[PDB]
């Protein structure tokens, strides 16, 4: 391991794994995998009826005291039965920690929403909303936070074209901001980067 | 707590996608072609699909 | 500066500090604006030897 | 003190070639600061310095009266200055092109011109391509 | 060397020009067309060829670092010169 | 099997309540909206719109997407209610501007190269 | 041959800075 | 109670007030949503570099820097000792710009705007760094998922010497301006007070952690750069109020100050980018002269470095709060995923909160004591 | 380690008080502001004669495009389309085809400045320093089509800085 | 003969009065407006060429657009370039502004301000320094002072 | 036909049309309309203005990235309008004007310099040519106006045998000077008017362009309803929420407008024109602080 190479630490792996092996233990029920990175990242893939549970565990119990939301954004994934990815990011003062969970969800199957968990949630589950189309249950107010107001469609989702499908001009007939289908003068050149020759073995699958 | 519907799946009515872009366009679902320019085929592993070829033009202005 | 000295009497009691001794005015004391050529030393892993990539 | 204050205001007056010289400094330039002539312009362009003042005024040009094709006594700008000026003047460099000048070659311009925008020598850009698809020309002579 | 186009149009080094009845010319009246005067073709063709007693030589464009990647030229082909891929160079061997 | 889980409605009755109820609520907010916006089209013309764009989703046989279908609806007329929306955003359900697309087979065949 | 030259800071260090909030009182009760 | 649009960074703000008092705050965004996110995944990760100087377009190199270090943890590299020193500087140097900006603006909008003046000179003079480190005032690009793209001209440091010992005299000026003047205090003391478990739970980061009196700092809890060979204390406030978060931001100045004397005098030497070029592009020398180091140049340069699958959510104490990105890579040069947290969005989201029954002019005191810049609110 | 910004408790002797009460009948802070104030006036200010003194540049800075040529007068861009490869913004159009000598030269390079964000990638991307991001900021125009480079304006503008891009070049080139 | 003199000395007189007076608004809406807070800094003092700092959009002459204009915002800066009175001048600062720029292929923004409101002046950059832009606005100045409105109503 | 005059894309704006249209008098209240109409399908115009160029400043965005040029011609002269039509294929006269003014009266604006056109057009190439001129002009008419309308139509056939000429009548529009003009005054019963709305005329144009059998035709826009003038003003005022230049301007407006039935209208170029009632509003909505007129046929 020379100064080109990032050092690995040991110590954080173990005390992660530890505490991911805990978790699991204490709630069986909703608790599907727990994962740690190698670059010392711990990772709960938890069934999606125990949102709040889960989360509210974390939040309360006296080791984990996790009182912070980081983040909480969702992940589009079309080859997967249940499409879109919820990961909530949460970080521990006490411990000087952080988690993530995630959960899995379709187009039309809801998810409770964790603003009785955490208020920083409130906004960021708008957006998914706004961004992915997911539907969060038990809301106080859901609506869009980014997109245009009538804008139809969820852009954040992989089969969302990048320019959209409609544009705004002004138009001086009717003295007014019009939207019109979408015509570039120039169209976005597609690139091919992919290679052949993989770059790592040590990700490959198998070959059915 | 189940509805236990029996119907095929269709979400056409939530994407926001105009209706002249549905039911007018054909996907493609393939495997691409190996590059005979390389001899590497890891580009050939996954299925995609593609939308069919519409009208392009030249732009009056810049070419 | 070349600011009279009652006129620097006057700014530093207003003040209560005494402005010329660090003025918010570059001068001469900057750097040159011409320097020579520099040499930018190569990195550890410009050895001739036992330099295989597998290893780093 | 307040004698030599007004005493150095005298000699920037007589510097600028009198009461002449320094009322047109003053209405063209809004400033009548004296400095060392560093070099002279073949547009006729004058570049001034001064070490005394702080950083950004310690170099000045004053513009010429008449550019390429206008009268520029009043309508001055930014883009009059020559590349080897140009370089000098935003301090890229403590040389200015009189001590050492800037390499020649066959292809560099040898007039600077300005910003030509709102002017018929403006630019307009257009395709540089020829033409792709050919087309069939019928023949002249009668089928049957 | 800038040629003028039939109907009185200058020709880019690209070959460029709009044709009779061509509408886009419109663009132009009252304004200019931008036609650099340097053909870089013109100003290569005019290069002396460099005369070397070696089988094989290089090229970095001159300037060293400032220049183009260095490369190797192979000078045996007497029936003409060889010519720098990048810079445009052109080296040949001293027959007789 | 085939079960999911629900969002609102449990079934189609459910579901058409909840589609008249919006109906409803959107047809009380058309004059409304019509004078408020200060609209150039009439009351009738408006409600047309919202009969039309009603109309459009009539083939939706899921529960889980017609309460959807409801949910969005609902979150427009909360943004017309509330003039959070400008008098452009209204328009854009009328394309005015917009030259109209011919659809017989003659008609696309001259116009260009698109099926 | 040539021996490497590169933005370093000067022997012995650069001089202190002073960072502590200055606000001096003038006096007078 | 009558409800009234403040419409046109550009904010829409609906509000509804019972005489002086305000009911309920409604901040609407996306005016500025440009879909970064979305554009992030049609480009390599060199090529969406950039996008993170637009994000927060006032403290332009902490989100470089934080895009690089999540890179760098994905790709399982390291950056040089020098390049590491470099980062710290320029990211103390982009923290004293944040800070007079927000400052600056602040009290511009309660309506003092000289010291606005007084403190853009010094915001210029650090601007020419920049410029001079990098060729460009604003968004430089310089720090690269590797390191940083080229090293210092040999004048930077003795000039960045000369500017920051003055400096402290400018503070001090902004000082006499604003600390002791009652009107500022009666502007800011006691306005938009927020609670230690409410700043928490509602995912408060920064100031608005630190001026409530929350021990919370991540370059001395998580550090990350060279942040753990440096000394400097963080400020607390103690009523969590706008005049706290004031004076805990003048603090930060400060210690930033302190923090850039120590950098200057420990800079390293040696290289300032891993010396990998299967990552890092090679020497213009060495690729105009080597066959492997040109190969190395053209597909760097085309297709870009291959990373390694996996997420990571990777934070750093950017000077308005936790910045933090997650990056997820399907084993491609094009990003999978990039969602960026700013810490914009939480306080945004809580501004409704800090804002129950207070004037209508105390809401810009607490909009602008939350330092809202709504590139990184938007995205 | 961590300070306290607002826990310093005032004395309640008579002496504080009647300090802090004379602080506020007689208004001593306010006057303490006026007087910096004052004392800012009389210093010389900051502001440069523009257009005749001109804010300092670097060798580094990247402003508007050019095309070089080598010393011979020969384009140096062999249309390796790199620089339209790494451009972030897609600012860049490349065509090109074998020349009349068989050398490989561009037919079509345009540029958008309208779509460009000056951040220098194609200069770097650059093999054979074709492409440069010259000194040159001062050209704002009138028209939105002006901004739209071809290949002509290009080298014309390569043409015309090249003394200033090639000092530049000379003084920043061991930096990269 | 006299006439047209008189008219042309009115002319002159006018726009000497209306460029040594421009009273600019701005939007600022991205990180090009914090280069326009840099023109009326210290340095450059866009005060000493008689430009205000932040006039009213009741009373403005000249329009910055320094930013990117996205379709939310669209409608806000043609309403509120309505409202301007009289002459008015727009400038299109940096490539968000004046072309979409590094959002152009984006569903979210407008691609240039132009499609929206009529531009004067291109500044580009990303940002343009504060130089480009002051150059901007003595560009627009000198384009002003070529303007003829008297003469042309003589021999209209 | 020209492969670069072949129509391309969806008829947007970056769409190719294969209209070169060179637009006279396009600063005007018609000309602004159709510039748009002509700019938002994809062609390109061509704008010769006479004023200042901030009198043009509001035409730019009606078109993309290079589809309108504007140029600087003289109407006394011959050689600017030579280069303004020297490549377009449509060219479209809108030039008119109300009144008197001491360089221009009637005779030029509506006799010579549609002659000028109309000549220089046919020496140019120009394929089509449209010419718009009053409906009620006639030779014997007691207006120096319409008379020279009339000369106008009858020389401009002359000289470009396949002109198209066009004779709205009485068109209302925001801009237009009818309704403004009633709205301003804050004597009839016997006079009727048939008002035409701006955008029929607009699309009127457009078509005229598009057909190819309309080119030697002469087509009369006028409006759906014929008005007597008394109770027109009074819906006027009414949708005000009211109570109720020199010379020509109240003779034309008294006189009453002609029926020429055997001429083509609007509906000849598939348009259904816009009643008044739903356009009033629009207009007359900047005049303020139901019950319709009634209608002859
Ligand atoms: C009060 C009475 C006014 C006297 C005065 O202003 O003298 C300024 C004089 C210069 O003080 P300073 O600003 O520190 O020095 C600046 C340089 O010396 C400035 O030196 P310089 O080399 O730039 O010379 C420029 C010169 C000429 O510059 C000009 O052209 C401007 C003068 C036009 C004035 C109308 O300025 C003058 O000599 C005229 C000064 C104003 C007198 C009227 O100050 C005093 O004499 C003390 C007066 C105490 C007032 C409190
Ligand atoms: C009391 C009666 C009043 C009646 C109405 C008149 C209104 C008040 C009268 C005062 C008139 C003021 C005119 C003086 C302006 C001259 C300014 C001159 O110095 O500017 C220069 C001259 O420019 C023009 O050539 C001069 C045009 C000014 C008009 C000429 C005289 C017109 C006066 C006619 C008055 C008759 C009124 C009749 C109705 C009552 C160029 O400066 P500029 O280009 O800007 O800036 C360039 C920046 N630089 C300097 C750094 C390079
Ligand atoms: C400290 C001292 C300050 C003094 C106070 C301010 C005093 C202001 C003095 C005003 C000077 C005279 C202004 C004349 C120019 C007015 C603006 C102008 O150029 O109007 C031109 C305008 C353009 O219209 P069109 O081209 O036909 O149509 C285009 C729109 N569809 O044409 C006109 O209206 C010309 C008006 C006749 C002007 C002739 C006489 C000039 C006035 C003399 C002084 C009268 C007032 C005293
Ligand atoms: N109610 C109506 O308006 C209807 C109009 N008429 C005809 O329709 C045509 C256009 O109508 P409209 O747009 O309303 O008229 P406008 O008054 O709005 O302007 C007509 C155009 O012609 C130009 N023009 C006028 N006179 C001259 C001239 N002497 N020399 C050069 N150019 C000139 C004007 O340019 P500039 O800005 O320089 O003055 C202007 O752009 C006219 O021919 C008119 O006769 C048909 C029935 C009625
Ligand atoms: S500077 Fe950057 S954005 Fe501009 S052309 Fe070069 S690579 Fe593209
Ligand atoms: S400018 Fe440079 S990088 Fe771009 S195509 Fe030419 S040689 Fe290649
Ligand atoms: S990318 Fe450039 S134009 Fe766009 S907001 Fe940033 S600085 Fe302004
Ligand atoms: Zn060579």
């Amino acid at each position: 391991t020379r100064p080109t190479i990032r050092p690995r630490n040991d110590v954080v792996h173990k005390q992660l794994s530890a505490f991911g092996q805990y978790v699991a233990e204490i709630l069986p029920k909703y608790v599907q995998q727990v994962q740690v990175s190698c670059f010392n990242e711990l990772e709960i893939f938890i069934h999606p009826d125990g949102v709040i549970p889960v989360l509210t565990f974390l939040r309360d119990h006296t080791n984990a005291q996790f009182k912070s939301l980081a983040d909480l954004t969702a992940v589009d994934v079309p080859t997967r039965q249940n499409r879109f990815e919820i990961v909530y990011n949460l970080l521990s003062l006490r411990f000087n920690s952080r988690i993530r969970v995630k959960t899995y969800t379709d187009e039309l199957t809801p998810i409770e929403s964790s603003v009785t968990v955490y208020k920083a949630a409130n906004w960021y589950e708008r957006e998914i909303w706004d961004m992915f189309g997911v539907f969060f249950a038990n809301h106080p107010d859901l609506r869009r936070i980014l997109t245009d107001y009538g804008f139809e469609g969820h852009p954040f989702r992989k089969d969302f074209p990048l320019s959209g499908y409609v544009e705004l001009r002004y138009d001086d007939e009717v003295k007014r901001v019009v939207a019109e289908p979408v015509e570039l003068a120039q169209e976005f050149r597609k690139f091919d980067l992919n290679s052949p020759w993989e770059a790592f073995p040590a990700y490959r699958q198998p070959p059915e | 707590q189940l509805i236990a519907v029996d119907e095929k799946l269709d979400i056409t009515t939530l994407t926001g996608v105009p209706e002249e872009h549905i039911k007018t366009r054909k996907v493609r679902i393939f495997v691409p072609a190996r590059n005979n320019m390389q001899s590497g085929v890891n580009n050939t592993k996954k299925w995609k699909m593609e939308f069919d070829t519409r009208e392009r033009w030249e732009n009056p202005l810049m070419g | 500066a070349s600011a009279t000295r009652v006129i620097q009497l006057l700014r530093n009691w207003a003040s209560g500090r005494d402005l010329q001794a660090k003025l918010q005015l570059r001068y001469q004391e900057i750097s040159k604006r011409t320097q020579p050529p520099p040499k930018l030393p190569v990195g550890p892993s410009h050895k001739l030897s036992n330099n295989y990539y597998c290893t780093r | 003190e307040l004698v030599q204050v007004l005493r150095r205001g005298l000699q920037q007056v007589s510097g600028h070639g009198g009461l002449r010289g320094y009322l047109r400094v003053l209405f063209r330039a809004n400033d009548v600061r004296v400095g060392t002539l560093v070099g002279e312009d073949k547009y006729g362009n004058k570049y001034y310095e001064d070490n005394k003042q702080f950083f950004g005024r310690h170099r000045w040009v004053i513009y010429t009266t008449e550019m390429n094709g206008r009268d520029t006594f009043w309508d001055v700008d930014g883009s009059m200055v020559p590349p080897e000026w140009h370089r000098w003047l935003h301090c890229m460099t403590d040389d200015p092109p009189t001590t050492k000048p800037p390499t020649a070659r066959k292809y560099i311009w040898t007039n600077h011109k300005f910003n030509v925008s709102g002017t018929p020598q403006q630019y307009v850009p257009y395709s540089t391509t020829r033409k792709k698809i050919q087309e069939w020309v019928p023949p002249s002579t009668p089928y049957k | 060397g800038v040629r003028t186009s039939p109907t009185g149009e200058k020709v880019t080094h690209t070959g460029q020009a709009y044709d009779d009845g061509d509408y886009r010319r419109v663009r132009f009246s009252d304004r200019q067309k931008e036609v650099n005067e340097n053909f870089a073709i013109d100003l290569i063709a005019e290069q002396p060829v460099s005369e070397v007693g070696s089988r094989v030589i290089s090229c970095d464009g001159g300037g060293g670092a400032l220049g183009h990647p260095r490369v190797y030229i192979n000078l045996d082909k007497e029936t003409k010169t060889g010519t720098c891929g990048y810079c445009g160079l052109q080296f040949r061997q001293p027959h007789h | 099997g085939t079960s999911v889980k629900p969002i609102f409605s449990r079934d189609m009755n459910e579901a058409k309540r909840r589609v008249r109820e919006l109906y409803r609520a959107w047809y009380r907010e058309v004059p409304n909206t019509v004078h408020l916006f200060q609209l150039d089209i009439s009351v009738k013309q408006g409600r047309d719109k919202v009969r039309e764009m009603f109309m459009k989703n009539a083939h939706v046989t899921d529960p889980r997407v017609v309460d959807l279908l409801v949910i969005k609806g609902k979150m427009e007329l909360e943004e017309t209610i509330n003039v959070w929306k400008q008098r452009t955003h209204i328009m854009r359900f009328f394309h005015e501007t917009e030259a109209p697309r011919p659809t017989d087979f003659l008609s696309k065949f001259y116009v260009g190269h698109d099926p | 041959a040539s021996k490497v030259k590169q933005d370093m800071p000067p022997p012995g260090g650069y001089g202190p800075i002073d960072y502590k909030r200055n606000l001096p009182r003038r006096g007078l009760s | 109670n009558l409800t009234l649009n403040f419409g046109p960074g550009v904010l829409r703000l609906v509000m509804e007030l019972s005489g002086e008092m305000v009911r309920k705050c409604d901040p609407h965004i996306g005016l500025l949503h440009r879909g970064t996110e979305k554009l992030i995944e049609y480009k390599t990760y060199l090529q969406a570099l950039p996008y993170f100087d637009r994000l927060d377009y006032v403290s332009m190199m902490c989100n470089e820097q934080a895009y690089s270090l999540a890179v760098e943890k994905l790709l399982n590299i390291q950056p040089p000792p020098r390049a590491q020193w470099i980062r710290v500087l320029f990211g103390e140097i982009t923290r004293l710009l944040n800070h007079i900006m927000a400052v600056t603006t602040h009290a511009l909008d309660i309506g003092a705007m000289t010291p606005f003046f007084w403190m853009f000179e010094e915001r210029e003079k650090m601007f020419e760094f920049y410029e001079r480190v990098s060729g460009a005032r604003m968004h430089a690009a310089y720090i690269r998922p590797g390191g940083v793209h080229q090293d210092l001209p040999l004048g930077l440091l003795d000039d960045i010497y000369e500017f920051s010992k003055n400096f402290s005299f400018r503070i001090d000026e902004l000082e006499e301006m604003l600390t002791n003047n009652r009107i500022w205090r009666n502007r800011t003391v006691d306005i938009g007070v927020v609670t230690a478990e409410d700043a928490l739970n509602y995912g408060f980061s920064g100031v608005m952690l630190r001026g409530s009196g929350i021990q919370w700092d991540l370059r001395k809890t998580q550090p990350y750069d060279v942040y753990d060979q440096v000394e400097f204390d963080v400020p607390i406030g103690s009523r969590g109020d706008c005049y706290d978060r004031y004076l805990c931001r003048v603090e930060e100045m400060r210690q930033s100050l302190r923090i850039i004397s120590q950098c200057l005098n420990k800079m390293p030497p040696g290289e300032i980018k891993v010396d990998d070029a299967k990552v890092s592009p090679p020497k213009r020398a060495e690729m105009k002269t080597s066959m492997e180091s040109l190969i190395h140049h053209f597909k760097l340069y085309t297709e870009g470095y291959q990373v390694p699958p996996g997420a990571t959510y990777t934070a750093i104490e950017a000077p308005k709060g936790e910045f933090g990105v997650y990056l997820v890579s399907d084993g491609s040069s094009r990003p999978y995923r990039c969602k960026i947290k700013a810490p914009g969005f939480a306080h945004l989201a809580g501004l409704d909160k800090m804002s129950k029954g207070h004037m209508l002019a105390d809401v810009v005191a607490i909009i602008g004591t939350q330092d809202i810049v709504f590139g990184e609110v938007d995205r | 380690t961590y300070k306290f910004v607002n826990m310093r408790e005032p004395s309640m002797d008579m002496k504080s008080v009647t300090d802090r009460a004379a602080q506020t009948l007689l208004w001593t802070e306010l006057v303490r502001g006026l007087g910096m104030t004052l004392s800012y006036l009389f210093r010389e200010p900051a502001t440069i004669n523009y257009p005749f003194e001109k804010g300092p540049l670097s060798p580094r800075f990247r402003g508007e495009h050019a095309l070089r040529r080598y010393p011979s007068g020969e384009e140096r861009c062999i249309a390796c389309k790199l620089c339209e490869a790494v451009c972030p913004a897609q600012a860049i159009t490349i065509e090109a085809e074998p020349r009349a000598d068989g050398s490989r030269r561009t037919t079509r390079y345009d540029i958008d400045m309208t779509k460009c964000i000056y951040c220098g990638f194609c200069q770097e991307a650059c093999p054979v320093d074709a492409i440069v991001e010259g000194p040159n900021f001062e050209f704002s125009t009138e028209t939105h089509e002006e901004l739209l480079y071809n290949k002509e304006k290009l080298l014309n503008n390569g043409d015309k800085w090249e003394a200033e891009i090639a000092a530049n070049i000379q003084a920043d080139y061991l930096y990269r | 003969s006299r006439g047209e003199y008189v008219v042309a000395k009115l002319d002159d007189l006018v726009n000497w009065a209306r460029r040594s007076s421009l009273w600019p608004m701005t939007f600022g809406l991205a990180c090009c407006a914090v280069e326009m807070m840099h023109m009326a800094a210290p340095r450059y003092d866009m005060d000493r060429f008689g430009v205000v700092f932040r006039a009213s959009p009741r009373q403005s002459d000249v329009m910055i657009v320094a930013g990117t204009l996205t379709n939310k915002m669209a409608p806000a800066l043609r309403k509120v370039y309505d409202q301007m009175p009289e002459p008015r001048y727009v400038v299109s600062m940096g490539s968000c502004a004046n072309g979409g720029g590094y959002y152009h292929y984006s569903y979210s923004v407008v691609r240039g301000c132009d499609r929206i409101v009529p531009v004067d002046i291109y500044v580009p950059g990303c940002p343009p320094t504060a130089e480009a832009l002051l150059y901007g606005i003595l560009q627009l100045q000198r384009k002003i002072k070529r303007e003829k409105r008297l003469r042309i109503w003589y021999r209209r | 036909l020209h492969h670069a005059l072949i129509p391309h894309g969806k008829g947007g704006r970056s769409s190719v049309s294969g209209i070169v249209a060179t637009v006279f008098g396009a600063t005007g209240f018609l000309g602004r309309y159709v510039v748009n109409h002509l700019g938002r399908m994809g062609s390109q115009v061509i704008v010769p203005y006479r004023c200042e160029p901030y009198d043009t400043m509001h035409l730019r965005p009606m078109g993309d990235l290079g589809q309108i040029i504007f140029m600087e011609w003289n109407g006394k002269d011959k050689d600017s309008i030579r280069k303004v039509v020297e490549h377009s294929n449509v060219v479209i006269n809108l030039v008119g004007r109300e009144w008197e003014t001491k360089n221009f009266d009637f005779e030029d604006v509506f006799v010579k310099i549609p002659h000028a056109i109309a000549q220089v057009s046919k020496e140019a190439g120009v394929e089509k040519l449209i010419h718009i001129s009053h409906l009620n002009a006639d030779i014997k008419s007691p207006s120096r106006y319409l008379r020279s309308k009339a000369v106008g139509e009858k020389e401009v056939r002359a000289a470009f045998p396949e002109a198209t000429i066009i004779k709205p009548s009485d068109i209302f529009g925001r801009e237009d000077r009818f309704l403004n003009y009633f709205a301003s005054m804050r004597l009839g019963k016997e006079t009727v008017k048939q008002p035409v709305y701006i955008v029929d005329v607009s699309k009127g144009i457009i078509n005229a362009i598009k057909d190819p059998d309309a080119k030697g035709k002469t087509f009369a826009f006028v409006g759906p309803n014929r008005y007597l003038l008394f109770d027109l003003v009074q819906y006027i005022f009414a949708v005000a929420y009211r109570p109720f230049t020199t010379r020509d301007k109240v003779e034309r407006v008294h006189m009453s407008d002609m029926t020429l039935p055997h001429l083509p209208g609007l509906e000849d170029l598939g348009i259904q024109a816009t009643p008044l009632e739903l356009k009033a509003i629009e207009v007359l909505r900047r005049h303020r602080t139901v019950k319709p007129a009634k209608t002859v046929n």
